[PDB]
């Protein structure tokens, strides 16, 4: 039962100041050091302190200085990562790992879950979501493909079905991205050229942290 | 043909490594003799000591000698030391710290004048004030100042330093300029240091002040100790000017003995490792003037220490120990050196040579039986009739405590 | 900082072959205390990375045989011996010499399968968005293999970069695909000054660019 507890996951205003905890237990708090890792969205790993749990004091990164705080409370058994005047390019996962000194294993055996830092000025806005119909192109052999846009909400997450789960298989649902403050994703589904418009498709969204439910029906054009 | 520096092409050198005893030591030396110096360069040798009687800690000096001589084949393809030529200071408790350099028909050693004791332990009491004593190798009689010469140094520019002192065995020349090992002494108050850049990443009761701290011979010395060079430039005329340049601050350790030497055509540079960083500081010379070593990341090769800062300790610690255990460049594009360790982690014993790259001893040969003490080892390395020799000087306790001088051929082959 | 240059960064493997990683190194990893602290992780989607060689050559606690970690200098390898569906995942090498401590870019192990062109289908902004003063055009290219492959826009044939928003789906647990959604995004002006609307993928499968299009003249 050695494990590491990070605090929950982030949503700061740029220029807004965040403290990230982690928390430690089963094994003596002081036998052991602690790396902080910054991982960025769809990116590699980047090392940013090492924090020796026995002095307090932290060796960090030449590129982590300045608005870059590693400390530690002891009696909590605890360490904290601050960031003062937050940007744009913070937005990340941050993780913290156990790394002994030269005495034991110095490799990083346990980590935390990881700690999501999110960087937007918005404030709770719901989806736009708009219906994606096929033009005059041909049906492409025996299946059509229809879709949802789910357009500038905030924050994550929105769920997206079709006709209330009946048709899981078939569905891609693609991952979110921030631009301009605000979330865009897009879904689609594909079905056999039979079944719509004969029957009836239409996408489901859900959006909790602004109580919002849409459900568009996708209707065919005369273009 | 006769005796000469380490340049050229010398004849091969095994390059395995192997457990065979395939280095064959010969010594060439035959109350208390300490304070040892050793030099070699173009077939003549430099050599100083101090003879003290009852202890070597305490005690009286009965007599210091610096003399130079020949280095030539004594008869069986085995060099040897030959002297010809020694000074006798009138007062031998007010030489110190001599070292040094050759230059065609002398050999300048530059020493410090001292009336307090060692200046390393009175550094606040010592007025600075330097000499030099120049010594023909080739002597011949009715010579007036040819044979030796003393010169009271009076112009010294130490740049930001209080004081300077030489601080090591040996140095070299460039062109018609002299570079001796030196140390400036530097009030605690104005050293420049971020304990941000002290070492401390994985060591759990180091603290980021311990380098600033172990800069001195104790954490609250009002001087710090940089090692570097004392330039002397013969072209000049004049009085004799000495100029101090400091050493850069990569891998940066207490002032400490060090040694500079040429070896295939290119400076290297030893620095003893007091202090904590108890691994080996040697490597060759990026620049002279200001001194910059790229010091080889040398995992094998450390010297012994006491409770805080013993041998193989990386961690910054505050403490001054250790002792001066030089080695000699003797093969550059693999970066073999030979040179003397003491086996031992927490005491001052068991000298064992040894030819080593920088994470492997490729072979080695004890010079005693086990747990006979020693202290400073000098080492310098040159050809004869093109194969490669070095001669060792080792400070052994037996039973008289005195300096023991050791040949050693590398060979061109692992069989045993 | 020393670069760790891990080659390959995709690496198709078929179930219980055998696969290596080589990771390098820009500078000697020989710490001088005789140590090299090169590690392997393993880190799963929505998971935290896991620790599995250690000081080269050394497994960690927990790990199979079938990993083993060799090197020495500035070049190690890991190998793994047959490959399991639980090894499918992104391995990252680390050195812990000198500060500051570096990864590589991460190699992707991912399950092999045949080639598959992608099934492309362009969308023009719905009646909803023109209405509210947006204009996005969509491009879903789905279920292709393999994972490379470039999408490029154009407007009455010219080429358009500035708008465009790309993502990607992971490999697909049951078809082993890809499949990756391209929006260009407009406003309502701008789009109704032009009149075709083309999406072009470029894939090993087809030495054409596959092409979808819709013309705004036409009903
Ligand atoms: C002379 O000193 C060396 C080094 O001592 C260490 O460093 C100094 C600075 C100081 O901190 C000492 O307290 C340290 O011990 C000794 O070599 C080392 O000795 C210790 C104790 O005997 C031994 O400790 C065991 O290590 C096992 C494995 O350790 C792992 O981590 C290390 C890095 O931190 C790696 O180098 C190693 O490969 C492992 O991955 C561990 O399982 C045990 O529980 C102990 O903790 C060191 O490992 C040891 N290592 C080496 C590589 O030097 C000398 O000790 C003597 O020689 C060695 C070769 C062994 O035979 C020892 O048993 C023996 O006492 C010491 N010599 C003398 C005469 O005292
Ligand atoms: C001690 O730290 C000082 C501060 O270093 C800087 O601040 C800390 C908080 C941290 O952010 C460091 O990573 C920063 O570099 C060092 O002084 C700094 O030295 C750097 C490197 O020379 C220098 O950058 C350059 O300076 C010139 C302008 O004079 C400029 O034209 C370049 O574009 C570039 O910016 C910093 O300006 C300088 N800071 C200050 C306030 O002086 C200091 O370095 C030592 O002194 C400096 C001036 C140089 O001679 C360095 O080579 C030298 O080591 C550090 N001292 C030691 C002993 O480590
Ligand atoms: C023994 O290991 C040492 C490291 O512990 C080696 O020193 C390192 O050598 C490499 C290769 O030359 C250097 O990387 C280069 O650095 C320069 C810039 O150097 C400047 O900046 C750094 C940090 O910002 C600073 O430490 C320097 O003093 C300089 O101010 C780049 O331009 C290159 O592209 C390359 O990245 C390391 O910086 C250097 N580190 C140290 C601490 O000296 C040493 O070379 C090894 N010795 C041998 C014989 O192999
Ligand atoms: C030791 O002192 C001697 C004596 O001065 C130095 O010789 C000097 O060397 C430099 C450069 O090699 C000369 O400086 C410049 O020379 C050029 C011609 O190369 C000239 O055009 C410049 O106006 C300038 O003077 C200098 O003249 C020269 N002096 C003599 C008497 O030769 C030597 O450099 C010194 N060595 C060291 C290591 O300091
Ligand atoms: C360390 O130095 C002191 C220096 O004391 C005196 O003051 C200096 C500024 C300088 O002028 C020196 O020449 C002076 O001697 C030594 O202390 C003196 O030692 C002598 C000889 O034993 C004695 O006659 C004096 O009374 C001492 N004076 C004082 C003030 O202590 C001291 O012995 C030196 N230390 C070492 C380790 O030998």
């Amino acid at each position: 039962q050695i494990q590491l507890v990070q605090s929950g996951p982030e949503l700061k205003k740029p220029g807004e100041t965040v403290k990230i905890s982690c928390t430690t237990s089963g094994y003596t708090f002081t036998n052991y050091g602690l790396n902080w890792v910054k991982q960025a969205p769809g990116k590699g790993f980047k090392w940013m302190a090492w924090i020796n749990t026995y002095t307090g004091e932290p060796t960090y990164a030449d590129d982590f200085k300045g608005r870059f705080a590693f400390s530690l409370e002891t009696s909590a058994s605890t360490t904290y990562l601050q960031i003062n005047n937050l940007k744009n390019e913070d937005m990340s996962t941050y993780f913290c790992a156990r790394s002994g000194y030269y005495d034991g294993l110095k490799a990083m055996d346990y980590w935390g879950q990881g700690t999501s830092v999110t960087v937007s000025s918005a404030k709770t806005t719901p989806p736009s979501v708009y219906p994606l119909a096929p033009g005059s192109a041909a049906q492409t052999n025996s299946m059509v493909t229809l879709g949802c846009l789910v357009k500038g909400y905030f924050p994550e997450p929105v769920t997206v079905t079709w006709n209330s789960g009946s048709l899981s298989s078939g569905v891609h649902t693609f991952p979110a991205v921030l631009q301009s403050d605000l979330y865009t994703l897009s879904s689609s589904v594909t079905v056999p050229s039979s079944t719509w418009p004969s029957e009836t498709v239409t996408c489901n969204v859900a959006h909790p942290a602004s109580s919002t439910k849409v459900d568009k029906k996708i209707v065919p054009r005369d273009c | 043909q006769g005796v000469s520096d380490l340049v050229g092409l010398p004849n091969q050198i095994c390059l395995q490594k192997t457990t065979s005893t395939i280095l064959k030591p010969r010594l060439i030396s035959y109350v208390c003799i300490t304070d040892p110096l050793l030099a070699v360069d173009n077939g003549f040798f430099a050599y100083s000591h101090l003879e003290k009687i009852g202890s070597c800690t305490r005690g009286i000096a009965k007599q210091r000698i610096i003399g130079v001589g020949e280095v030539l084949d004594r008869g069986d393809k085995v060099p040897s030391m030959f002297m010809t030529n020694v000074w006798t200071p009138p007062n031998p408790s007010t030489i110190h710290h001599c070292s040094s350099t050759y230059h065609e028909d002398f050999y300048y050693t530059l020493c410090a004048v001292s009336h307090v004791g060692d200046p390393i332990l009175n550094s606040t009491s010592w007025t600075e004030s330097l000499s030099l004593i120049r010594l023909a190798v080739r002597p011949k009689s009715d010579s007036g100042d040819y044979n030796q010469k003393y010169i009271a140094i009076t112009k010294v520019e130490r740049g930001k330093y209080d004081k300077v002192m030489p601080y090591g065995p040996s140095g070299i020349k460039q062109g018609d300029t002299l570079y001796f090992p030196a140390v400036g002494f530097l009030p605690r108050t104005e050293f420049q240091y971020n304990d941000s850049n002290c070492p401390i990443i994985h060591c759990k009761y180091s603290k980021a002040e311990n380098c600033r701290l172990s800069m001195g011979v104790n954490s609250k010395s009002h001087y710090i100790l940089r090692s570097g060079l004392l330039k002397y430039n013969l072209s000049l005329g004049g009085d004799i000017i000495l100029q101090f340049i400091e050493i850069a601050d990569n891998r940066l350790t207490i002032g400490s003995p060090s040694k500079i030497y040429n070896s295939l055509g290119q400076p290297v540079f030893y620095q003893a490792s007091y202090s904590w960083d108890t691994m080996i500081k040697l490597g060759d010379v990026d620049t002279v003037d200001p001194l910059r070593v790229q010091w080889r990341n040398n995992s094998v090769i450390s010297r012994p220490g006491q409770s805080q800062c013993p041998r193989f300790n990386v961690c910054p610690e505050v403490c001054w120990e250790g002792t001066y255990n030089d080695a000699f460049l003797i093969d550059r594009l693999n970066w073999v050196s030979a040179g003397v360790y003491l086996n031992s982690n927490q005491t001052a014993e068991n000298p064992v040579f040894a030819v080593f790259k920088d994470n492997e001893i490729l072979y080695q040969v004890p010079l005693a039986e086990d747990d006979t003490n020693a202290q400073k080892t000098i080492t310098d390395c040159f050809l004869l009739e093109n194969v490669i020799w070095c001669i060792s000087l080792v400070e052994i306790y037996d039973s008289v405590i005195r300096p023991k001088l050791f040949a050693v051929k590398i060979p061109a082959q692992c069989s045993e | 900082d020393v670069l760790m240059i891990q080659t390959p960064l995709s690496l198709p493997v078929s179930l219980g072959d055998q696969a290596s990683i080589s990771c390098r190194s820009s500078q000697s990893l020989i710490h001088i205390n005789g140590n090299t602290y090169l590690e392997w992780y393993l880190q799963k989607p929505g998971q935290s990375p896991k620790l599995l060689i250690y000081k080269v050559s050394n497994r960690f606690s927990g790990v199979p045989d079938r990993f083993s970690g060799s090197g020495s200098g500035t070049d190690f390898t890991l190998k793994i011996s047959r490959v399991e569906a639980e090894d499918l995942g992104v391995y990252y090498c680390f050195q812990g010499s000198h500060v500051p401590f570096t990864f590589g870019a991460g190699t992707k192990l991912e399950l092999k399968r045949a080639d598959a062109a992608p099934t492309v289908s362009i969308f023009p902004p719905s009646s909803e968005q023109l209405t509210s003063g947006g204009a996005s055009v969509v491009c879903f290219l789905n279920n292709f293999y393999p994972k490379d492959i470039n999408v490029k826009w154009k407007i009455d044939g010219s080429e358009r970069q500035n708008g465009v928003l790309n993502s990607w789906t992971d490999q697909d647990s049951k078809d082993s695909t890809y499949s990756m959604s391209s929006t260009l995004t407009l406003t309502k002006d701008e789009y109704e000054r032009h009149n075709s609307y083309t999406c072009e993928a470029t894939h090993k499968t087809s030495t054409s660019p596959i092409v979808k299009s819709f013309n705004r003249n036409e009903c």
